[PDB]
């Protein structure tokens, strides 16, 4: 909004070396399209060769989820380190991730296909961590990734 | 032997003229009418024969051709008509009127019936009323004189 | 969020002493359709195009209190073809008692005023109603 | 190439005259009609040719122009008309008739079609019936003669 | 600048005559019509000019004035008319036709438009059909000739 | 198989921010019938033949959320006879959240927008609705 | 015997892949009546005489399964005034799964195809329907 | 318009080697015709022996259709690579080609005879392809071609 024009014009042959490069240091481009205006083209991070963290949206989603889980878990500090607190925190985390699955952010037809949360003695914690005041929770989450190139095949049909 | 009659709403008009036969907007019409012929006669009575009289042929008359469209703001045809009407300069043309159907042997659009209309020139031009309180389309109507029409057998 | 809103908390500004009503209806916008077809179209159904606009009347109800005769006064403001015209504003509120959706009505004036029915065994209150004509309406959400 | 036809209810009339082109109430009309032209001909029969007759052009005729409004109690236009009618003093004028649309490239109101009407002068004036039992508006109607009209190409 | 047009059902008629202007029942009518004027012309063709013809003014014509009421069994006006019709003794009068409105500056009834009708005299008188099987009112209708009408500017 | 499908899991693509709706109707295709008979037919009833086609309008409902005014915006896109036209696609899904039956609608544009009713004792949400005109529709199963 | 038959066991042959339907209606035959009287008849009421015949349309319903789009295909067989026409046979069966009453329909072709409605809370299946025109019908019992 | 004259006069015997030539390098001619003026004569490309791309109008039409399909499809970039986006893009393409059939540009009495559009898993795309961000659509279109030669034959009718 409130934009007249980019100062430089970038073509496809130039963006070929801006989006994919041996170093992984991707650069996103602002380009004008006819009848549309000035658009943001490219959504890749500075780690563009990383099989997990190529895309901006995946990392932003992971940051949001992690901070909200952190806020939800904070009220349990200074509690007795026993099975009851483990159960409480596990229930909180599963409820949050279920609400997130319902919104369409996680992949899968059922909650059991989207995430898992685990805590327990000799499962995630050794007694050493328990006695000294630590809790260990293991969380896994399934996400989806975007498509960037759309291709077409044109042909003639027998009359 | 025929079992079902043809349909009237699939039709076309072609102007075999100055260069109007290749202009797409000159073939699209909302309505076409006026294709009818009449024989005019006189009556003669013979004395002594009281059972009937004699009908004798005299001449042949044709109806004007009427076309209706939605208003086209820039038309070569209308330039031709207004040149005839304002500057008393007429140049008659030939026309084709086609009734179309679907033929298949896959399918294709083909003419079903064709009439040739010979020596047409402008007769009348009109546009519909403008009214602030009605939902309507500006419709223009053209009427033409001609000599005769024939079937393209 | 993921939850919708209810319809049991609103307000009407009409130039009277009381802003409370029991029923509000007639909020609608409509447009006409024009059909067209030429003879040689490979399509046998007609084409559509927008036409003129049309707005409906507004109907509002209220209970009858002692000392309040505003509906009849506004209706009786009429002269041969003149009448007092007003700007009518209807709003939707949330839980902090603030607006959320607003309907704005230009140049409203009443066309019908209907009084109550009386029944001896009736265990119901006295309900009066009005019907309002107006040129155009608008919708503001957010 | 056109896909949708124009609409008839958005229009305007302009009087290129004494000083009426700047008066706002002189451009607002409820209805305008009468814009049509006709060619009048005669028929000639040639002996020996029994297939058709000859149609020969004769003259051109135009329809009167009709305007309808709600009654305006003080109008300079009506003063012009009544000066023509009561004192047999006529002074013809020129007119424009416009059909309007919305153009955008944001949007603006612009003319779509324009006709010039040359040498108009009063023909008829009327007001509708007064009736104690009906809901109606006082409507006045004016009819004008003119020489011809042309498209502002 | 006007936004709303006037209404037609609030009106009055006044007879500026023998002593009829003070009689209350002589101003109350159910319907009044006939207030229209027309210019009659002839057509002249000029040789060599094929684009238009000349329209030349000839004379002016006016419509009769028509009044309708419920039947009044004793009327001085009807005595005037029947004296004209039975004894071939006519004495023309002047009339006013008023269109009324409400003005306020509280409010008052005032004239909005006024026409003067000059030299009126009886033309026709009629009463409606009597029918044993219908719910109807006896309605009488009067038609008058006059010279011309003017606006009371 | 031997079991039919339900009607409680679908999706609409209309060019807005939300794909969820509460009601979808008006999916129908019709054709006209022409009758004919000649004088000497050993049959006394008329013969039938196909004519022109006809499509109905589309009606869709939705609950009202805060900050969403797409229906009014699309309706208000109208100009004298012009308006933004869109391609409307309605689908039917299965248990893996994939499509099964698709309705394709060409050149849709709205003709009516109806707002909610307000009742004080009402324990129901606010429902808005729209009606859509469109040239032609198609059906894809499989 | 002394016991009548039920209406819950039938079959339809229409040129499709499935012979099962949920509803079958529109089986009816009608004739017109012409009235006449002369002046000196000792009878003051009119005389009656048979006229022309009239047949009604046929309506059939079915549930929607995956991979079955026969109704739309048959409807879409239409061309300007031509279409594929079929012979439609409807039967009534007994307990050994054999026919008992047969309706024979000549030269049927579809005139309307109506798709389903979608409701989120709906605990009902998806129902499509068709309406069929046809020249004449016949009845065979036994 | 606004032309007096060609500088050279070209005859039929000379255009015989300009319109058809073993190399395929066709040359179009500007010629004057009596009572008509100066006309463009010939509408063939520099690939005049190619069974598909002889004529100018066919290639110009294909270019127009391809660019408009491209513009229509662009808003779907960066969308999730799933069946719903495939359905969305397929519907857009079919609607465009239907509008083009209606105008008279494509051959056939019905849309099903003029074009076809296809997309799907193991139909146009493969599994691995999904994992990278690519969509493949197959489109076929039927067109018509002009006539160049008109032959007249005369004989004596028996009286």
């Amino acid at each position: 909004s409130s934009v007249i024009k980019p100062v430089l014009k970038i073509t496809n042959e130039q963006q070929n070396n801006l989006n994919v490069h041996p170093t992984g240091k991707s650069i996103n481009a602002i380009r004008a399209f006819t009848g549309k205006g000035t658009l943001i083209w490219g959504a890749r991070t500075l780690a563009g060769n990383d099989n997990e963290w190529r895309y901006v949206s995946v990392r932003r989603f992971f940051n949001m989820a992690e901070e909200s889980i952190k806020k939800g878990s904070e009220p349990f500090v200074f509690e007795p380190n026993d099975a009851n607190t483990w159960t409480k925190v596990k229930a909180m985390i599963e409820n949050f991730l279920t609400l997130q699955w319902r919104a369409g952010a996680l992949a899968g037809a059922k909650p059991e296909q989207a995430f898992y949360v685990k805590i327990g003695l000799n499962e995630t914690m050794t007694a050493l961590d328990i006695l000294e005041g630590r809790m260990i929770v293991e969380i896994g989450m399934a996400v989806v990734r975007p498509a960037e190139f759309i291709i077409l095949k044109f042909s003639h049909k027998m009359q | 032997i025929r079992t079902y009659p043809p349909v009237s709403f699939f039709f076309e008009v072609v102007f075999q003229g100055e260069n109007l036969d290749k202009d797409v907007v000159e073939t699209r019409f909302q309505s076409v009418t006026g294709l009818s012929v009449d024989m005019q006669t006189e009556t003669l009575k013979e004395g002594g024969e009281n059972r009937f009289e004699h009908i004798l042929p005299v001449r042949t008359k044709y109806d004007p051709l009427v076309l209706k469209r939605g208003l086209v703001n820039d038309s070569q045809m209308v330039k031709w008509c207004m040149d005839a009407i304002l500057n008393f300069d007429i140049r008659p043309m030939n026309l084709l009127v086609r009734l179309l159907h679907i033929e298949r042997s896959s399918s294709t659009i083909a003419p079903l019936m064709t009439w040739k209309v010979i020596n047409a020139w402008p007769k009348k031009w009109s546009v519909s009323e403008f009214n602030a309180e009605q939902n309507s389309i500006a419709v223009e109507s053209l009427e033409l004189n001609y000599s005769y029409f024939e079937t393209l057998k | 969020a993921e939850y919708p809103l209810p319809k049991f908390h609103f307000q009407v500004d009409w130039g009277g002493s009381r802003l409370g009503f029991t029923e509000v209806s007639g909020l609608d916008v409509e447009t006409e359709v024009i059909e067209y077809r030429e003879g040689n179209l490979p399509q046998y159904h007609k084409l559509k195009m927008p036409g003129m606009q049309k707005f409906s009347n507004i109907t509002m109800k209220r209970g009858t209190f002692q000392g309040d005769n505003d509906f009849y006064k506004w209706w009786n403001t009429v002269a041969l073809n003149t009448i007092e015209r007003r700007d009518l504003t209807i709003s939707l509120l949330n839980e902090k008692h603030e607006p959320v959706v607003v309907w704005k009505v230009n140049r409203a004036w009443p066309t019908k005023v209907q009084s109550t029915d009386l029944k001896g065994d009736g265990n119901e209150v006295a309900i009066e109603s009005i019907e309002v004509a107006h040129e155009g309406l608008t919708i503001q959400n957010g």
